[PDB]
């Protein structure tokens, strides 16, 4: 029950209510219907302060939904540079693959957040990493036509 | 966006070489018709 209030709080971005529900010992890895932890919702909507407060109380950094997408996927896809660095600092799997074999590097490369692409690479992201269709981050940059991104991946 | 229309895949060659829409055409936002051109005191303009 408390885990549901934490999901609602983490999404909306209530920095106070998250702390009060945590103090009463609410589940930090409380999954919703699709399998999203509060850390997923905080990473998606972009609530950096809540992402840290969750990880502080041992929030599962490599928790994955019913399709295998970690918060680092949602952070890297929606151009949340600060959240990506915080997640990677707390030991997030940089080569984390969903059911489709898609890594945070692909999602960063696809939307073209070059600041995040460099952080992922600097934390040891595999450029040669392929998806189910056999596509690298380099294949995306050429297809998309992003040539600023193409030189970074070589 | 012009990016997304540009990367439209028309076909793939026998050597795994892709032919995109931007490889056979220019992609840009442009008027439905270029028939009407208005000027206010010789200065580029539109109006209702």
């Amino acid at each position: 029950d408390l885990g549901k209030k934490l999901l609602e709080a983490a999404r909306a971005g209530r920095d106070d209510e998250v702390r009060i529900l945590m103090a009463n010992g609410a589940d930090v890895n409380a999954a919703d219907v699709v399998g999203w932890t509060p850390l997923h919702l905080a990473a998606y909507w972009g609530h950096l302060e809540i992402v840290e407060v969750l990880l502080k109380n041992g929030a599962d950094v490599n928790a994955y939904d019913t399709l295998g997408s970690t918060p680092l996927h949602l952070a890297a896809h929606f151009g949340h540079l600060e959240i990506v660095e915080v997640l990677l600092k707390n030991g997030a799997d940089v080569n984390a693959k969903d059911d489709n074999g898609i890594t945070p590097l692909h999602l960063a490369a696809n939307r073209g957040h070059l600041e995040i692409v460099e952080v992922l690479l600097k934390y040891g992201a595999d450029v040669n990493a392929q998806d189910k269709f056999g596509k690298t981050a380099f294949d995306i940059s050429i297809n998309n036509g992003n040539e600023d991104l193409a030189e970074i991946l070589q | 966006s012009t990016e997304e229309f540009g990367k439209i895949l028309l076909k793939v060659n026998q050597d795994g070489s892709r032919v995109l829409l931007r490889d056979v055409a220019k992609i840009e936002l442009g008027g439905e018709n270029y028939d009407i051109i208005a000027e206010f005191n010789g200065q580029p303009a539109s109006g209702l």
